């Protein structure tokens, strides 16, 4: 495991409150300023020897996800208290189409992935089959929305679950320094709240695998996943101070 | 074709009960609702209740909920109206009518009427 | 409970003239463009006979002289021409909400 | 001290004669005229179009059942549909459908001929009623049917719709039987082979364009409403009242339930942000759920009521003083109304002529008894 400083990122708006040049304090789960973020490498190219590791990180009441892949290699985030069909689990998939929100009881395979193959006739990478789970029981809630990932630009996806509600906040910002998160302050705009109503304890990042990665040969000559890298931070309950401009865009915060 | 009949008149002692019939013919009795209208001599029309012969569904007026006990006999295609705790104010003529109860057609229109029964309490 | 008032209570119309009967509703009867107001004619000693259903359509077997109009609170029934055998009591009934109620009635004199 | 403001001052100071000066006897408040409520455009519409307007309907013996819950039952589209030929409701008023709530709604759809439409009702008899679709005596719901010759019939005859011609027992209420076992009409067993005393329980409908309305296919959708003790999941969508401006009302914007007056604003909000607060953590402005605009929310104007009086032993006239409130939201009005920075004082004639100050009011305005 590799560690990198948080560098004052991950500040998100309190739920649906606006002010104008007003300094107000809030008490909620937030990312530590100058924290210590584990820069896990999901897949590294070592030929193209397979180095496949998606460790099952505990959720611990909030995760700060940062992606720097320019090929949209990162595609999904899997949540579950036990990650079996015993309890309901959250599945996220992000194609270049509408998002499919799937929350059902799932027997999850060892390596969850979305089967996608290149077609000679259509010359496009459409998904062949879904091989993330064995069975889908107690399918209560199904949400659809526009894709989150679209178009070298850092993306911040902070995830929480409070009061039976699953909330996501997103922001897209170009970065010159891919290796390190910039020492710059960016707000996280509210996007959508989900009433999943299930307990979440374990956070896992899903990486879509191309047909070359799914070929009988282990080596993925056609498509390489070495560039995949995901940041993970853990939130804590400390009061923060936020400064609001007249526009209402969060500009700076102090622990 | 469609014929609806009621007894000509009925005499009942005060404090007693009277059960009169509403005989309908010429059409399928169960497919049309049976409604009831009270008309005091020289006064206007007052609605009592309506019943569907198929299933025995009933809907009684709030004023006549404790006065009207309405049952039907689909075997004889006749509707029976029962009155209880009759007083001097209940001496009136009761008319039974039919309505198809279709929002598309005629809604609550009462196209056919019975001859009625002059109920006198004395 | 919607109360219906009919005016004039007593009306005298000569042979071949026009008789005007107006029924007023304490609450709106129109529902998505449908007005549930019915006009009944009750000859003495006989049961009332329906003339106009839904306040705008002629019942089968009713002469074309009887005609109705109006919407929402106010409804008007027009009979033209008026014949000798038109002496009866006219009642307006609303059916939008239970319990259904009838009008006070009007008397037509030749 | 309910008679006149001078009497109110006498009431407050507990003395018959009050010396010349200014005294705060009471406070003025603008009571809101009415309450206003607004809700956004409803998107959780029940799939009425999915059930009613479906390309393929199943047979009457295999009638499809659709469970409807957790959505708003918008019957307005049903009311506006002029192609319906039969709309009869049992146990519920058709006009009261939008005003009533049900725990669960079940939608049943099938195709039958014109003359068999009357069989879909409680207490009815016939082939369809007893062998294909049976309704309970206490059935609560509505029966909707309309002509479907254009879609359920073809030139060559549409036999895709079947009805249960033969059944050993009448169908129970809300029972769907799709068994294809050979009907045994006699003592001889069928053994899966039809014969003299063995016939298929299902008969294919013969639908032709020229059959006539008596023998034409009809699309029938039956909605059944049940009232249980569980919390209701099907309720009529709420109605948004007309927006009001420059008038103090009671507003409940999806739970704000605030009081005051709404005024057009110039500030611009975040695309997601709906309502804002001040420094004091109080409601400031709310965005319209219907349109996209920001409305300032100042609290209803209120302030102390002041009375300007000279010495009672000298005069007997008084002038009302309404501080911190403009004259529009107002002795009654109409007697020499004058406005100042302190407020709207009523009962004194404003004069440009400048004298030495006698009685305090505020903002450099002094009142005295003179000619
Ligand atoms: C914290 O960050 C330092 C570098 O800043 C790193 O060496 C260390 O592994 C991280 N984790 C802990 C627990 O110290
Ligand atoms: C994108 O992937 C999703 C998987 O959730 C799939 O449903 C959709 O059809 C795909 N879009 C295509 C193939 O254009
Ligand atoms: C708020 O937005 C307006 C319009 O773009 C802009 O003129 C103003 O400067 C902004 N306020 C800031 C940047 O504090
Ligand atoms: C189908 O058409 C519209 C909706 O598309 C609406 O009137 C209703 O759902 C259907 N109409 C009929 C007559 O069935
Ligand atoms: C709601 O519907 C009205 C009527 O078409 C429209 O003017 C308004 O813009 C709609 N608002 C939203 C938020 O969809
Ligand atoms: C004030 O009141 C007293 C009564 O106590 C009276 O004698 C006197 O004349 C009054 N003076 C004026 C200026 O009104
Ligand atoms: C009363 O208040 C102010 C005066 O300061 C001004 O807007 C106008 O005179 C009044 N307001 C109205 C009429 O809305
Ligand atoms: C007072 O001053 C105003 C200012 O324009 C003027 O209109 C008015 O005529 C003046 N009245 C007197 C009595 O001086």
């Amino acid at each position: 495991p590799a560690y990198t400083n948080s560098f004052t990122r991950g500040v998100y708006y309190p739920d649906k409150v606006f002010r104008s040049s007003v300094l107000h304090s809030t008490q909620d789960l937030f990312l530590p300023f100058f924290s210590n973020v584990t820069w896990f490498h999901a897949i590294h190219v070592s030929n193209g020897t397979k180095r496949f590791d998606n460790p099952v990180l505990p959720f611990n009441d909030g995760v700060y996800f940062a992606s720097t892949e320019k090929s949209n290699i990162i595609r999904g985030w899997i949540f579950g208290t036990t990650l079996d069909s015993k309890t309901q689990s959250l599945l996220i998939v992000n194609n270049a189409t509408n998002v499919v929100i799937k929350v059902c009881e799932f027997q999850f395979c060892n390596d969850p992935f979305l089967g996608v193959y290149y077609h000679k006739n259509n010359k496009s990478w459409m998904e062949s089959e879904f091989r993330v789970y064995s069975s889908a029981n107690n399918c209560t809630f199904e949400y659809v929305s526009q894709p989150f990932l679209m178009d070298k630009n850092l993306r911040e996806f902070v995830f929480k679950n409070i009061d039976g509600y699953f909330k996501i906040y997103s922001k897209h910002t170009p970065i010159n320094l891919v290796r390190d998160l910039p020492q710059g302050f960016s707000a996280l705009e509210p996007l959508v709240d989900l009433p999943i109503g299930i307990n979440i304890t374990r956070f896992q990042t899903l990486l879509a695998l191309h047909r070359s990665y799914l070929t009988p040969g282990d080596s993925s000559s056609g498509w390489t996943a070495g560039a995949a890298a995901y940041y993970v931070g853990y939130l804590q309950p400390r009061t923060f101070l936020l400064k609001y401009n007249e526009n209402g865009t969060i500009t700076d915060a102090v622990d | 074709q469609v014929q609806l009949q009621q007894p000509g008149a009925e005499l009942v002692k005060p404090g007693a009960s009277v059960k009169m019939s509403c005989k309908a013919s010429g059409y399928t009795f169960i497919t049309y609702w049976i409604t009831w209208v009270k008309q005091r001599p020289g006064q206007g029309l007052e609605w009592i209740g309506d019943i569907y012969p198929g299933g025995g569904r009933t809907n009684y007026n709030e004023k006549f909920k404790s006065k009207a006990t309405l049952t039907v006999d689909t075997s004889s295609s006749t509707a029976y109206m029962q009155l209880r705790s009759l007083t001097s104010e209940d001496s009136a003529v009761y008319y039974c009518a039919r309505y198809d109860g279709n929002y598309v057609g005629y809604y609550y229109a009462m196209d056919y009427w019975g001859q009625g029964t002059s109920v006198t309490v004395s | 409970d919607i109360v219906l008032t009919q005016s004039p209570v007593s009306l005298a119309v000569s042979l071949g003239q026009r008789a005007t009967i107006s029924c007023r509703a304490s609450e709106s009867v129109d529902f998505y463009g449908n007005s549930f107001i019915y006009w009944y004619q009750q000859k003495p000693g006989q049961a009332p006979k329906l003339l106009i259903y839904r306040a705008s359509n002629l019942e089968s077997g009713i002469p074309a002289r009887f005609s109705g109009s109006g919407s929402r609170t106010d409804f008007t029934l027009t009979i033209h021409p008026v014949e000798a055998d038109d002496v009866a009591t006219y009642y307006c009934q609303q059916s939008i909400e239970d319990p259904r109620t009838f009008g006070g009635g009007t008397k037509l004199e030749i | 001290c309910a008679l006149d403001p001078l009497s109110e001052t006498k009431c407050t100071l507990k003395s018959f004669t009050v010396e010349k000066g200014i005294y705060q006897t009471s406070n003025f408040r603008v009571q809101p005229t009415e309450s206003i409520v607004r809700f956004p455009n409803i998107t959780n519409l029940c799939p009425f179009g999915e059930v009613f307007n479906a390309t393929r309907f199943a047979s009457v013996y295999a009638w499809n059942r659709k469970r409807i819950s957790n959505c708003v039952a918008d019957y307005s589209v049903l009311y506006n549909s002029a192609s319906f030929s039969t709309f009869k409701c049992y146990g519920v008023s058709p006009t009261k459908l939008n005003d009533l709530c049900f725990t669960n709604v079940y939608a049943d759809s099938f195709v039958i001929r014109g003359d068999e439409v009357r069989q879909i009702a409680p207490g009815q008899t016939g082939k369809i009623a007893d062998y294909n679709y049976k309704l309970p005596d206490d059935f609560t719901g509505c029966v909707i049917a309309w002509n479907s010759n254009n879609l359920d019939s073809k030139v060559g005859g549409n036999y895709n719709y079947l009805y249960r011609l033969f059944r050993k027992s009448n169908l129970k209420p809300f029972e769907r039987d799709i068994s294809t076992e050979i009907y045994q009409a006699g003592s001889t067993p069928c053994n899966g082979v039809e014969g003299f005393n063995c016939y298929f329980p299902l008969q294919s409908y013969g639908f032709q364009p020229t059959n006539g309305v008596g023998y034409q296919p009809y699309r029938v959708v039956v909605l059944s409403f049940e009232l249980l003790h569980a919390p209701a999941t099907v309720c009529g969508p709420k109605k948004s009242t007309n927006l009001v401006k420059n008038k103090c009302v009671n507003f409940n914007f999806n739970g704000l339930t605030g009081t005051g007056v709404l005024t057009e604003s110039n500030k611009k909000f975040l695309p997601f942000q709906q309502f804002g607060r001040d420094i004091a953590d109080t409601t400031d402005a709310v965005r319209d759920p219907q349109t996209l605009e920001i409305l300032d929310i100042t609290p209803c104007s209120f302030g102390g009521v002041s009375v300007i009086t000279p010495g009672t032993n000298t005069s007997n006239q008084v002038a009302v003083l309404y501080q911190d409130v403009n004259c529009t939201e107002v002795y009654s009005t109409g007697s020499n109304v004058f406005q100042t920075r302190a407020g709207c004082l009523i009962g004194a004639e404003h004069v440009n002529n400048s004298y030495e100050c006698d009685i305090p009011i505020g903002a450099g305005i002094c009142a005295s008894y003179q000619t």
